[PDB]
């Protein structure tokens, strides 16, 4: 019992030639149970006894599944595939359910040996040959190739798929107000008909996929709602997040802590509070993932308000084509933002975080735009559409910094929230330089090769200075210059430099940068009430 | 008939994945589809077909139909050479050019029957809840560089009588792309145009100022006296000048900045630094000599974010040796908008490329990648997409061309 449906070409490579691997050499036992299984594959109509003529070969095995402990059978195609030519990509990017929308009811259709379901492209059949081993090498063994996709096989997926969306292509026009979804060996019908007139077209579909010698389940391998989506359990109506669990022990490996802390920062984009910063800290120094670190005061504690955090069940709902689609964000500490999709307050679609950018030189504004751009991307993708924004960041900040960046930049439609902390510029440099205050002329050399300097400023006024650096870069001492200018000025300063870094702090001014000492830099900057950054070439 | 098309020695065709896309933009994608389905000039494929090749919606400039655009730029640049038509310069000595699109003539030709799998694109779905639709070419493609070149002879042919008839007048075919270029004033133009369309539309098919353009020296600020910094500034910009005309000189300012003096303290300038300085703007007057452009070399356009709306280009090939220097202002509307701004600049640099040279230059884009894919096809309008790059905007190279001559009033539009 096979199908009437029209294969696919499939071919090789280019130019190379199907697997001739040999035959792993199995026992009686082994061997009998897989003669018994391919004997009833062969009547089925799936694979085929062939002979002398096919010299391409793949190794068959026997493995005893847990659900009847019963011999199965396997056959490692790794090499058939590797040599079978390239397919479409296969739908990578599945639905997430905050895009899907809810249904009055929804079923889920198992379309079980589906592969075997389907013809193989004849001519590429062949190389699909496999044989089972004689007791110890024998007389020849028996030999069969598949005439339908093979489970394991590189085209299976790819063409089963393809297969199934012309074989559902009638029904779908015949009935729009139905919506199917396949994945794997699984359709997922969902609809907003009465409960009747939905499980009636189930089984007209079913009886249509009948009609193509696709089986469907049995009551008994039945699947019901809610249905666990990857980290979600879905409900027709809504969906709630799998209460993630945490154990309790006296004795955690890194393994433990690393595989700990990943489930831990999954869970940080829907729970609120999430942190693991002190337990990110135990891994310092492991020697060994067999290693026991025990948990500090500072671990154990916050491992506990995780445990007190994830014992609340965070509901959620689905996509409203009719009403609005807003993002709010937030600015949890420096890098780090957190954002939340709604259509109507606090029932949510979606929610994440996105970690610390750590980096070469920006600021939050940048940062903010990125993480607007992030969202925007994922709306897109989820909901054809992007959100309307709602940023804690007065538009007044946003037009100043924007219309004067050297990069271009961009903010969808949007709206300022005020939920602190508000980002802001932390600091400006002046557009001039300052009448009146003081004129720091400063000068940084380092011997790169010794990694000796120093650095030091003469003023206008009198004020000069000069301090010997060791292990140091001709980079830094340029940057301790203008440090111990801004650390020995005023609230207001003018200073100059033949630094081309300068330049790049002049035209970005960046308020975070991978340098501490940049950092300390910025942080004078924003200590000023007025700074004038002046570059003038070298020598 | 169908002329056998290849592909480069050892090239495969592109497996680009599809950007994802709004909806409003899927729909119509879908609606265009079915359509050029029904009347077959694509069809849907299979999974065996492995290539792809990007796909979206811009709108024809005017009406609210969508246009199906291709982004075929991989494919065009494994497609096989035809070893076009050489560039007519009379076309940038024209008053007023035209730009037409004749990409729908390409319909009528059928392509190669093993080309077709190279042609395939995909329509996705939102939220990934459908499959994505799968189809091909069975026709000359839209935005293919194979197809203004095989639709030569045609082209030629319809467009003979229109020449003769007037033949003062220049046509320009790039891609989809026809550029008309004539003497004639505005309405005896157009009026001329539309006796070009109407030509063309018995068969099946649908304001630049070329003489107006490319020039724009450096001017150096002048002012009642100058401080410490105004010259500090000054002395820095024409030390990265010297890259260009190594005649500018700035050891008499330099000495003038001799001593630790406060930036805005005035300083006089002597007789010698006036005279570099004038000798300077003298230098400065005209664009540098020995700059020939090379057919053979890459073409390019870098451009800086000047702010306000405004922007600065340079199309050279080699560093400093500019075959053109220009400014971008805003157009109406994008006045909050850095990509609408960014996409337009970068179309009219493109267009112009077109009408001096007959090719696109490559962009060094002062974006972020992500923000630049993210949202520049919302503004694009040209059947042509130009090849780009994101680059950090070297502080210095703004600040010099922001220098560059701006009108005295302007170009008068009474
Ligand atoms: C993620 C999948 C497996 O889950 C469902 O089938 C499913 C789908 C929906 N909504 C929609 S639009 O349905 C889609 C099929 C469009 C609502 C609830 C569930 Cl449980």
């Amino acid at each position: 019992p096979i199908s009437p449906i029209e294969t696919v070409p499939v071919k090789l490579k280019p130019g190379m030639d199907g697997p001739k691997v040999k035959q792993w050499p199995l026992t009686e036992e082994k061997i009998k149970a897989l003669v018994e299984i391919c004997t009833e594959m062969e009547k089925e109509g799936k694979i085929s006894k062939i002979g002398p003529e096919n010299p391409y070969n793949t190794p068959v095995f026997a493995i005893k599944k847990k659900d009847s402990t019963k011999w199965r059978k396997l056959v490692d195609f790794r090499e058939l595939n590797k040599r079978t030519q390239d397919f479409w990509e296969v739908q990578l990017g599945i639905p997430h359910p905050a895009g899907l929308k809810k249904k009055k009811s929804v079923t889920v259709l198992d379309v079980g040996d589906a592969y075997f379901s389907v013809p193989l492209d004849e001519d590429f059949r062949k190389y699909t040959a496999f044989t089972i081993p004689s007791i110890n090498n024998e007389t020849p063994g028996i030999r069969y190739q598949y005439n339908v996709l093979p489970q394991g096989w590189k085209g299976s997926p790819a063409i089963f798929q393809s297969s199934m969306t012309k074989i559902l292509e009638p029904f779908r026009k015949q009935n729009p107000d139905i919506v199917i979804y396949q994945y794997m060996d699984d359709l997922y019908v969902g609809s907003d008909l009465e409960i009747g007139q939905h499980r009636t077209k189930i089984e007209e579909l079913r009886q249509h996929l009948l009609r193509w010698g696709l089986t469907t389940p049995d009551k008994k391998h039945q699947k019901e709602p809610p249905f666990l989506w990857m980290g979600y359990e879905l409900h027709p109506d809504k969906w709630t997040v799998q209460p993630i669990v945490l154990p309790e022990k006296d004795s955690w490996t890194v393994n433990d802590i690393q595989k700990l802390v990943g489930k831990l920062n999954w869970a940080s984009q829907i729970y609120p509070g999430i942190k693991v910063r002190q337990l990110c800290k135990l891994l310092r120094g492991t020697k060994a993932l067999t290693e026991v670190i025990p948990l500090t005061e500072e671990a154990e504690l916050e491992l506990a308000e995780n445990r007190e955090i994830l014992k609340e069940p965070v509901h959620g709902v689905y996509y409203d084509p009719s009403k609005d689609l807003i993002a709010e964000i937030q600015k949890q500490g420096q890098g780090q933002w957190t954002y939340q999709i709604y259509q109507e307050p606090f029932k949510n679609l979606k929610t994440g975080k996105y970690a610390r950018m750590r980096g070469a030189h920006t600021n939050d504004v940048k940062q903010l735009t990125e993480a607007v751009q992030k969202i925007t991307t994922e709306s897109i993708v989820i909901w054809g559409k992007t959100p309307k924004f709602k940023l804690p960041i007065q538009k007044e900040t946003w037009e100043t910094w924007w219309t004067e960046y050297w990069q271009a930049t961009w903010i969808p439609e949007w709206e300022f929230v005020n939920t602190p902390p508000l980002v802001k510029l932390w600091y400006q440099l002046e557009k001039e330089p300052i009448v009146g205050a003081e004129t720091f002329y400063v000068d940084g050399a380092a011997n790169r090769e010794t990694k000796l300097g120093k650095a030091g400023y003469v003023t206008n006024r009198g004020r000069q200075k000069v301090v010997t650096l060791t292990d140091t870069t001709n980079q830094k001492t340029e940057l301790q210059a203008i440090y111990l200018a801004l650390q020995d000025s005023g609230l207001e300063v003018n200073i100059v430099t033949d630094s081309q870094y300068a330049l790049g702090i002049i035209q970005a001014q960046p308020d975070q940068s991978e340098s501490e000492l940049v950092n300390q830099i910025i942080e004078q900057l924003i200590k000023k009430e007025k700074v004038y950054l002046a570059w003038v070439p070298a020598h | 008939e169908t002329v056998p098309v290849k592909l480069k020695p050892g090239m495969d065709g592109p497996k680009v994945k599809q950007w994802p896309l709004t909806e409003e933009k899927i729909k119509a994608l879908v609606e265009i589809c079915t359509e050029m389905e029904k009347e077959g000039k694509i069809s849907k494929i299979g999974p065996e077909n492995p290539y792809n090749t990007p796909v979206f919606a811009i709108k024809k400039k005017d009406s609210t139909k969508w246009r199906k655009l291709v982004d075929f730029r991989e494919l065009n640049k494994r497609t096989q050479d035809f070893w076009g038509i050489p560039h007519p310069a009379g076309l940038k000595k024209k008053k007023s050019v035209t730009v037409l699109d004749v990409g729908d003539a390409y319909f009528s030709v059928p392509l190669d029957e093993d080309f077709r799998k190279y042609t395939a694109f995909t329509i996705p779905s939102i939220n990934n809840e459908t499959p994505g639709i799968r189809y091909q070419y069975n026709v000359l493609p839209q935005g293919w560089k194979g197809s203004p070149a095989i639709f030569q002879s045609s082209m030629t042919k319809i467009l003979e009588p229109f020449r003769k008839q007037n033949p003062d007048i220049v046509i320009y075919q790039y891609m989809d792309d026809l550029y008309v270029g004539s003497d004639l004033e505005i309405g005896q133009h157009r009026t001329k145009i539309e006796e070009l369309r109407q030509h063309l539309l018995r068969w099946g098919l649908t304001e630049l100022h070329p003489d107006k353009w490319t020039v724009q020296p450096i001017v150096l600020p002048e002012k009642d006296s100058w401080t410490v910094n105004d010259i500090q500034k000054l002395v820095g910009k024409l030390n990265w000048a010297s890259q260009i005309y190594p005649g500018i000189k700035v050891r008499q300012l330099c000495k003038l900045l001799r001593g630790t003096k406060a930036l805005t303290e005035v300083i006089p300038l002597t007789e010698e630094a006036e005279l570099e300085l004038a000798e300077n703007r003298e230098i400065l007057k005209e664009p540098v000599h020995g700059v020939y452009y090379d057919p053979s070399k890459d073409l390019i356009a870098e451009i800086q974010k000047q702010g306000q709306g405004q922007w600065t280009y340079q199309i050279y090939q080699e560093p400093f040796k500019n075959l053109k220097t220009g400014k971008y202002a805003r157009m109406r509307g994008a006045h909050t908008n850095d990509v609408k701004q960014l996409t337009e600049a970068v179309q009219k640099i493109t267009t112009e490329s077109i009408v001096i040279w007959g090719k696109t230059p490559k962009f060094k884009l002062p974006i972020q990648k992500e923000t630049w894919e993210t949202w520049w096809t919302e503004y694009w309008q040209a059947t042509w997409i130009p090849e780009w790059e994101f680059v950090n905007t070297p502080p210095l190279v703004k600040l010099w061309y922001q220098l560059e001559k701006e009108p005295i009033v302007g170009a008068e539009t009474f």
